[PDB]
RNA sequence: AGCGCCGGCCAACUCCGUGCCAGCAGCCGCGGUAAUACGGAGGGCGCGAGCGUUACCCGGAUUCACUGGGCGUAAAGGGC
RNA sequence: UGAAACUCAAAGGAAUUGACGGGGGCCCGCACAAGCGGUGGAGCAUGUGGUUUAAUUCGAAGCAACGCGAAGAACCUUACCAGGCCUUGACAUGCUAGGGAACCCGGGUGAAAGCCUGGGGUGCCCCGCGAGGGGAGCCCUAGCACAGGUGCUGCAUGGCCGUCGUCAGCUCGUGCCGUGAGGUGUUGGGUUAAGUCCCGCAACGAGCGCAACCCCCGCCGUUAGUUGCCAGCGGUUCGGCCGGGCACUCUAACGGGACUGCCCGCGAAAGCGGGAGGAAGGAGGGGACGACGUCUGGUCAGCAUGGCCCUUACGGCCUGGGCGACACACGUGCUACAAUGCCCACUACAAAGCGAUGCCACCCGGCAACGGGGAGCUAAUCGCAAAAAGGUGGGCCCAGUUCGGAUUGGGGUCUGCAACCCGACCCCAUGAAGCCGGAAUCGCUAGUAAUCGCGGAUCAGCCAUGCCGCGGUGAAUACG
RNA sequence: AAUGCUAAU
RNA sequence: GGCGCGUUAACAAAGCGGUAUGUAGCGGAUUGCAAAUCCGUCUAGUCCGGUUCGACUCCGGAACGCGCCUCCA
């Protein structure tokens, strides 16, 4: 069940309530970032290939 | 309810015997007898590889425990002299005892008392022991002959039912029943192998 | 898990975004959608004419995307006849304007995504592997490059058990920040399952 | 026109079936769900009115060493 | 003196590279020791084993599984269960045929899905004032190629990750030694955090690792001065509010500065000890960064992927339930057991963050949660925002207490279509165990431990006492 | 002062 | 048949008219795991009838088990 799942969520639901968040590349429901959309583990390959624009690796 | 148990210090059983009460027990476990293999990496397995190894498991009928009682219509009895010591006495007492189970030929001789009736009665109860013990015996080696028919040598070889965890496959080779349910099959669930058991055995006498 | 990305770790130091544009929260994951949609596309469009490198770049409503390949003449065709219609194309799957660009790599040899790539495509062709890690790793460095490396995982030729083979050449300093590394990676779908191929390319410290 | 063989020794390789079973085996060893080693098929190799197998003898065996071996620690200096 | 039957496909000698030793030597680490605070006992939160259940989905298993995947389970999620439903299918291309659809508001039954349903409209290119017929964005019915599968295999795999281990190592070219495996280099002496460096040497060099190159903190300088700040000046409704200024703090870019650089001593040297100066001294403090390889390590349930398996069902939709069970066992935490304390009132002092179906000032009503008006702020401008420990004053006076706040009864607020199973918060009442915890066991060497509060991700709401961060106050001890 | 670790890389 | 004795929990085995133990078993600790070790915890009087305020305990019976005697002929 993991096609349906993700069509089913990119559809409207009958009630606001039901509609949740989906990593657009991967489909997971898990850990999915508003800002990107992606969930922690796109967002990490990703963000290694440069593909995220001004995100960088963080040390302070 | 189990009657003997031997556990192990990891615990498994090296040996464990219980008792299924109901009507019907005995028919609906017959076909669990005999040798049942697993396929699959041990606890024990410090490398991590596979091992098959085996169990056995003997079915039987619950016995009755009818009592032991001398036919007197089959048994013989002797009274003459006894001998030894005892002046006129022993010349002329027909004190010594002899009984004769007339069916196996057994006789026993009592004479350790100066009385008839005393005698008579120890004969009879050694007779009745000796008898018995032979019962017994003839019945733990058919029951001793049913046990080795069952279970063999438990060798990996003549094994009645491979359980593979690293495939989670449970196949009888009796009849060639393969399922993939292994978890299920171990928590209980043996009822489609023992249908498919039952429709072979009833599938068998299809005569002519 | 062992190794850093080589190149995520020296992004802003040694190497630069693929992708460079501003945006807000509003916009950021709508475009992000966008790039990767069209960075997709592109990427089994352009295959045959050796893909290495794709920039988006976006001004106000208007969007660049620089590709870079080996034959540019494998993109734009006959006057443009292709080059055109990827464009068109293009514009039906962003609903803006774009400005796709064709660049020519000076030296296929010097680009690790295109050494990967070239030894993923032997490797399919059920070629010999170490055979090709050595040829490929010996192309690279008569190129004037100051070290190579060339990584295979999988079932090399068919092997029921997986294994690594690699090869080296010159300095390949992963941990140091200022060596300039291009890193590549590719996939072979062989019959058999995917082998995973990687290529470090080091040329020189800036 | 047939017989043996096709893992190495040793010449001649792929597919399917099976799943430590059935089976193969001169030695080493194969087979426990992707077997060039089991069975069948396609192909191949060697001989051919024959082709294999068993038994026995010599060879390889310088492994009873005359030609032509050894004995500190590998088997082997006798207690003197 | 001295056999055989039988049995095995080897038994052996020397040397090599490792591994190991309750062998040796020299070293090291919160390893011990020296200290401080915990855990193991209580209650509660949470994860797990087991057991139960129609189901209590699945994975993770010593260290390196157990507040782990899960940075948000009422429905959804959801993968499980029960029932009601659908069939080329919720998603993708293609061959047909009959309609020609395309897009939009209504009817019965039903818990919903669904089933049976009632009223209009396709561009474009055409013969064209014609009935109309043709190719076309696109749709449905009946057939197919097929889609779909969180179904199995991480013992077929990619990718990514954990671990030994931020440990000081692992190797290579040519030369030389050895029949050979192999050795040398890389061993010895001194030194270092370091295969770090120096000296010696059949070796001479090199690579991956170490270090450095990058980020944050600590001192200073240049560029600037708004929404930042206010030393001097003039106003002032007493707030930088204004004029004004960039002095200062600060903000964010670029630079300098620290390099055993100097002096004394020790030593072939590398270096070690001491001192001056300097904000900073011997790697200045903290991050990022993880070698060849190991673990048949983890993940087919994030994704991808070989093979196997299902195909009016192992696919898909809906409602309801379950993942929240409960004789027990374990791990990680939170709150306490009190006077170096608890309660009440007033009064100070941060940092890093977030905010447009948003953050919400202020005013009104309710004890309150909150509700009703309603500015300002797409935010160095407005808000969250109150910081708390602290300081001052008062009350409690050694008690199961003005300690502790579990459990339960009742009245309410809010989110959500819907708080029964199974949300959070406010108020009233109730006021359990607990008097410092057995064998045992854990963290930590300085702005650390301990202690106090604040923000963020996920998110309608929240079961967060979790996690990732931020600052306030601030120890003890290390002989060895 | 302290015993042991079967059997399929 | 006569005389004497005994029956306790998982096993072996004691005292007591009113109140064990050793080794096991079970929960925890330690260990990579098992054993060993350590911390806690734990199952009863053969049966029937009496006396007694009160019976595992004193008395009577029954069952089973054990020991010795059974001679002059
Ligand atoms: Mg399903
Ligand atoms: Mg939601
Ligand atoms: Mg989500
Ligand atoms: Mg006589
Ligand atoms: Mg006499
Ligand atoms: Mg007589
Ligand atoms: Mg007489
Ligand atoms: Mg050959
Ligand atoms: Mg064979
Ligand atoms: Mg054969
Ligand atoms: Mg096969
Ligand atoms: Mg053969
Ligand atoms: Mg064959
Ligand atoms: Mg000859
Ligand atoms: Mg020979
Ligand atoms: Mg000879
Ligand atoms: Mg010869
Ligand atoms: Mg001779
Ligand atoms: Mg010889
Ligand atoms: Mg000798
Ligand atoms: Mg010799
Ligand atoms: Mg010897
Ligand atoms: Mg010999
Ligand atoms: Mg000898
Ligand atoms: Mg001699
Ligand atoms: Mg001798
Ligand atoms: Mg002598
Ligand atoms: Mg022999
Ligand atoms: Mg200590
Ligand atoms: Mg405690
Ligand atoms: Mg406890
Ligand atoms: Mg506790
Ligand atoms: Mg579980
Ligand atoms: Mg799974
Ligand atoms: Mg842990
Ligand atoms: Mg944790
Ligand atoms: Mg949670
Ligand atoms: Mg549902
Ligand atoms: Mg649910
Ligand atoms: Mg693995
Ligand atoms: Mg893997
Ligand atoms: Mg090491
Ligand atoms: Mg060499
Ligand atoms: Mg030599
Ligand atoms: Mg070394
Ligand atoms: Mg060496
Ligand atoms: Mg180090
Ligand atoms: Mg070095
Ligand atoms: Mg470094
Ligand atoms: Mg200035
Ligand atoms: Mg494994
Ligand atoms: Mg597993
Ligand atoms: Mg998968
Ligand atoms: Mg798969
Ligand atoms: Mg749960
Ligand atoms: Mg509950
Ligand atoms: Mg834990
Ligand atoms: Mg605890
Ligand atoms: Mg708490
Ligand atoms: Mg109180
Ligand atoms: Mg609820
Ligand atoms: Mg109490
Ligand atoms: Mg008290
Ligand atoms: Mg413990
Ligand atoms: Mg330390
Ligand atoms: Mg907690
Ligand atoms: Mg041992
Ligand atoms: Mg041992
Ligand atoms: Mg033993
Ligand atoms: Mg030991
Ligand atoms: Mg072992
Ligand atoms: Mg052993
Ligand atoms: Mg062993
Ligand atoms: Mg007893
Ligand atoms: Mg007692
Ligand atoms: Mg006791
Ligand atoms: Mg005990
Ligand atoms: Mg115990
Ligand atoms: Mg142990
Ligand atoms: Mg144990
Ligand atoms: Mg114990
Ligand atoms: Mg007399
Ligand atoms: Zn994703």
């Amino acid at each position: 069940a993991r096609k349906a799942l993700i069509e089913k969520a990119k559809r409207t639901p009958k009630f606001k309530v039901r509609a949740y968040t989906r990593c657009v590349r991967c489909g997971r429901a898990r850990s999915v970032y508003r800002f990107f959309g992606l969930c922690r583990i796109c967002l990490r390959e990703l963000a290694h290939k440069g593909q995220l624009p001004g995100v960088r690796k963080a040390s302070w | 309810e189990v009657l003997d148990s031997h556990p192990t210090d990891l615990g498994g059983f090296s040996k464990v015997v219980f008792e299924v009460r109901g009507p019907g027990a005995y028919g609906t476990f017959k076909y669990e007898s005999g040798v049942h293999r697993v396929q699959r990496v041990p606890v024990t397995e410090t490398q991590g590889r596979i091992h098959t190894s085996t169990a056995t498991v003997a079915v039987l009928p619950k016995a009755e425990e009818e009592d032991f009682a001398l036919n007197m219509d089959e048994i013989r009895i002797d009274v003459m002299r006894a001998s030894g010591p005892g002046g006129q006495g022993v010349n002329t007492t027909d004190s010594a005892v002899r009984v004769v189970h007339l069916p196996t030929g057994i006789m026993v001789t009592c004479q350790d008392s100066r009385s008839q009736i005393k005698n008579r009665e120890k004969a009879l109860m050694i007779l009745r022991s000796r008898l018995l013990e032979m019962k017994r015996a003839e019945e733990a080696e058919r029951l001793r002959k049913t046990r080795l028919a069952q279970i063999g040598t438990g060798e990996r070889s003549e094994k009645i039912r491979t359980y593979n965890f690293p495939q989670s496959r449970v196949t009888d080779h009796r009849i060639g029943f393969t399922t993939h349910d292994l978890e299920g099959v171990l928590s209980g669930h043996l009822t489609p192998i023992l249908e498919a058991l039952k429709r072979a055995d009833q599938e068998r006498q299809l005569a002519a | 898990g062992n190794k850093i990305h080589p190149i995520g770790f020296r992004l802003g130091i040694t190497r630069d975004w693929e992708s460079r544009w501003y945006a807000g929260k509003k916009q950021y994951r709508h475009l992000l959608l966008e790039d990767q949609r069209i960075r997709g596309l592109l990427e089994k469009e352009l295959y045959s004419a050796g893909l290495a490198r794709v920039d988006i770049e976006r001004a106000a409503d208007n969007v660049a995307v620089t590709v870079h390949v080996a034959k540019p003449g494998v993109v734009i065709g006959r006057g443009g006849e292709r080059i055109r219609v990827l464009r068109e194309e293009l514009a039906k799957l962003t609903g803006k304007n774009v400005a796709l660009n064709v660049q020519e790599v000076q030296n296929p040899n010097l680009s690790a995504p295109l050494v990967a790539q070239r030894v993923a495509e032997q490797i399919e062709r059920r070629f010999a592997v170490r055979r090709a890690i050595k040829q490929a790793v010996q192309r690279v460095m008569e190129s004037g490059a100051k070290g190579a490396k060339v990584i295979v995982s999988g079932r090399i030729g068919g092997a029921e058990q997986a294994r690594t083979e690699w090869a080296a050449q010159g300095r390949v300093p992963l941990h140091t920040l200022r060596a300039n590394i291009d890193y590549g990676f590719a996939l072979a779908r062989t019959t058999y399952g995917v082998l995973g191929v990687k290529a470090y390319i080091f040329l020189g410290e800036v």
